[PDB]
């Protein structure tokens, strides 16, 4: 489940529908995207 | 006209021979037209 | 008042970049000397306070430094980001100050480089002050030091070429006794640069010392005469900044100064002119000077400005025909309403799709 | 007022009727022409009869006219293999072209090959106008609705409409100013 | 993390080295440059 | 296979061998041109 929805952010974020799709702003979100992902948290609880 | 057409193209074209984008060739234009306007072009209308 | 409203568009234009693009339009009068040459006790003096550390051997002083010289109602000294008011003339308030100084350039300083292109602005004010800019920087070296970087010397050239880039600074030389003219490496730089010379004067320092070291007395006649320099300079005046020691106080020195000038060896020899003397007129006409050129500079920049900003504009207009001004703000807060936009468009997706992938990719 | 009228004249920079766009680039392409005429004016100075006019005769031949023509035709064919090529010539360039030209026995100096490149480069540049102003003969159905995929940017036409206007203008205001002012100061000397 | 990079406008330059970013910061730099200067003109003409 | 028996099958061909045959006869063209050259290869001879 945690890897599906990493790849459905990478996909939301890395999304060349635009025929331009600069690359600066692109950049920009696959660090915040990495940031969250490093800091995402999991609870026990949830796995129980 | 026919007077400036050679000073023209000998300050415009002659140091903007490799621009690719359009808007840098105007933004060039632009700023050799207003150098021209402030420097000298008052008097050569004058004169002629 | 008129200058220090100047220091403070000097010091955003300093601020401005770390380059030098258009911080060479408005003059700066940059004072360069050479290393161990003595011309810390001759800036202290201009200042008539002990302010810049003594290096015994090692340069200290490894980031440039602005002095502005202005009057204010106490002889204190007071930086741009500080609100300490260092007087200048009790001995724990003038080591506070240097100390204060060489914790500001070590912080410049990289911990690894020697020369940073950091830049220390100081604002000095008290009464018999002039109103100018000076600017200190480090002396031209030659040799390499095998211990710190090795393109130093090539950093320190640059700096010096991009500070007399400026066709209106006026460099201050600084020589010493034991140094010849010919042996300034400041003095050649700006010959070379200047042959005219017509807005450089030169000045000459600690007059006692290069007397002692049994110096010929004609080449010093010819030297404040004016028979020797290639450059046209506005005048020559000799003046005696001490011996250049650690343990003279200033009002020593201005006092030995003072009796030298009133009693010296070459004055009663009729040798050297009697409209030479002192440096109130050379402080006048350097003041007027530095005050016509700043105001032409002004006045023609008051255009080059606007024209630069319009073709800046035009530029940014031209390149993105369909984009505006996007700076740091603008951009970022763009970024985060996209993200939070995504961020919507995903909790909104129907449950029964993800399921569906789920249990397929499972 | 004269320099305060220049300034300010910055009025119209677009063109939206056809018949203007029309009359902008028939001008345009009578000034191209000019200037092609004066190239190939120069080029026939610098070299002589080419093509037709050289093998006429077929018996008149030149070293000097030869060793022109071998370097035009070497740099039509640098051409052909490589459109696009930086104005300026870099050492290496300069050193195989010498040394093709010499392969087959012909010296040639450097300033000469340089002069010959950037006639060259200036006809080439020439011809390309060209071919934008003929496609921009018909491009103004792109030209005036700007289509985002736009295959065809049509600016030198622009520019030079900009330019024909504001030298109207500019001779307008000349000719009301010296009817205003420099008639009276004639007629007053010639009074005196 | 949106909120560290608000708080940290270092890390914003670091980062954002656009061509766009570094244009736009130049020329606001500049329009301050110009407004300080005519604030200082302003200021010259009425004290004289 | 070189002449002959490069192109008996007239349909078996390899990049790697045709990189070979064109420098080959390049050289042998080199060598028609100028007959006598010297062993060793100038920079300017290598770029061209
Ligand atoms: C639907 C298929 C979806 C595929 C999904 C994959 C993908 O991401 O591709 C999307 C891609 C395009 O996105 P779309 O939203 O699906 O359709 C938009 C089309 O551009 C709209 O179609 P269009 O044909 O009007 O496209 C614009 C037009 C632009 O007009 C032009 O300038 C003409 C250019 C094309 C000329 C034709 C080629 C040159 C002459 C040779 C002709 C060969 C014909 C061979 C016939 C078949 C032989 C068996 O021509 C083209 O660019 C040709 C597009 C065909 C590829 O889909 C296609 O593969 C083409 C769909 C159109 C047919």
């Amino acid at each position: 489940a945690w890897e599906t929805l990493q790849e459905e952010f990478s996909r939301f974020m890395t999304e060349p529908k635009g025929k331009e799709h600069d690359d600066i702003f692109d950049k920009l979100k696959e660090a915040v995207k990495e940031e969250s992902i490093k800091r995402h948290k999991w609870n026990d609880f949830a796995e129980d | 006209w026919e007077r400036v057409s050679t000073h023209v193209i000998e300050n415009i074209y002659l140091p903007a021979a490799q621009t690719m984008n359009s808007g840098t060739f105007n933004t060039t234009v632009d700023i050799k037209l207003k150098q021209w306007t402030d420097k000298q072009l008052p008097n050569k209308a004058v004169e002629v | 008042s008129l200058i220090d409203m100047y220091s403070e568009v000097l010091d955003v234009l300093s601020d401005y970049d770390a380059s030098y693009n258009t911080q060479d339009h408005l003059p700066r009068v940059v004072v360069v000397g050479d290393q161990s040459a003595g011309k810390t006790s001759v800036l202290e003096m201009i200042a008539q306070a002990r302010i810049f550390p003594r290096g015994s051997g090692e340069m200290m002083t490894r980031s440039p430094v602005k002095v502005t010289l202005s009057e204010g109602p106490h002889h204190v000294a007071l930086f741009k980001d500080s609100s300490r008011e260092f007087d200048l003339t009790k001995e724990e308030d003038l080591a506070a100050l240097r100390h204060e100084i060489e914790l500001r350039m070590r912080k410049n300083v990289k911990e690894g480089c020697t020369v940073s292109p950091e830049t220390i602005s100081l604002n000095v004010k008290g009464p018999g002050l002039q109103r100018m800019v000076l600017v200190d920087l480090p002396g031209v070296i030659n040799t390499v030091t095998s211990g710190m970087a090795p393109d130093t010397k090539e950093t320190i050239f640059s700096i010096s070429k991009a500070y007399m880039q400026n066709p209106n600074a006026i460099i201050l030389c600084i020589q010493d006794g034991s140094v010849d003219a010919e042996r300034s490496i400041v003095t050649d730089l700006v010959s070379q640069m200047d042959p005219h010379g017509r807005r450089t004067i030169f000045v000459l320092t600690k007059v006692d010392l290069a007397e002692k070291n049994v110096a010929s007395p004609s080449r010093i006649q010819q030297i404040i005469e004016g028979k020797l320099f290639p450059m046209k300079a506005l005048g020559y005046f000799a003046v005696v900044t001490g011996k250049g020691n650690s343990s003279e106080s200033i009002e020593a020195i201005r006092e030995y100064e003072e009796e030298f000038f009133q009693n010296s060896k070459l004055l009663k020899t009729s040798m050297l002119k009697a409209h030479q003397v002192t440096t109130r007129n050379l402080s006048l006409a350097v003041s007027d000077c530095f005050w016509k050129m700043v105001r032409e500079s002004v006045e023609q920049q008051a255009d080059s400005f606007k024209a630069t900003r319009f073709n800046l504009e035009t530029e940014w207009k031209n390149n993105y025909p369909r984009l505006r001004e996007l700076d740091r703000n603008e951009l970022f807060e763009k970024a985060k309403n996209e993200i939070l936009d995504e961020v919507i468009s995903l909790s909104q997706v129907t449950p029964k799709h993800w399921e569906e992938i789920l249990q397929q990719s499972l | 007022s004269l320099r305060v009228i220049q300034h300010n004249a910055l009025e119209d920079r677009s063109i939206s009727d056809k018949q203007q766009w029309d009359a902008a680039i028939y001008f345009m392409e009578e000034a191209l022409q000019a200037r092609l005429k004066d190239t190939e004016n120069a080029i026939e100075n610098m070299v002589g009869p080419d093509w037709k006019k050289r093998w006429l005769y077929w018996k008149n031949r030149t070293q000097e006219q030869c060793v022109h023509n071998e370097t035009k035709n070497e740099l039509e064919k640098m051409l052909k293999c490589n459109e696009e090529h930086p104005a300026y010539l870099a050492s290496d360039e300069i050193t195989t072209v010498r040394k093709n030209l010499e392969s087959r026995g012909v010296e040639v100096d450097p300033s000469l090959i340089k002069d010959t490149w950037h006639q060259v480069y200036r006809r080439h540049f020439l011809k390309t106008a060209l071919n934008h102003c003929n496609l921009c003969r018909r491009g103004f159905y792109y030209y005036q609705r700007h289509f985002v995929d736009s295959e065809l940017e049509c600016n030198d036409v622009v520019l030079f409409w900009r330019i024909q206007r504001m030298l109207a203008i500019t001779a307008n205001t000349l000719r009301q100013q010296l009817t205003n002012t420099e008639v009276r100061r004639l007629e007053k000397n010639v009074k005196e | 993390v949106l909120e560290d990079f608000a708080e940290d406008g270092e890390k914003k330059i670091k980062l954002l080295t656009g061509k766009r970013v570094q244009l736009a910061e130049d020329l606001k730099k500049v329009r301050e440059i110009q407004e300080k200067l005519d604030a200082f003109i302003e200021a010259l003409h009425q004290e004289k």
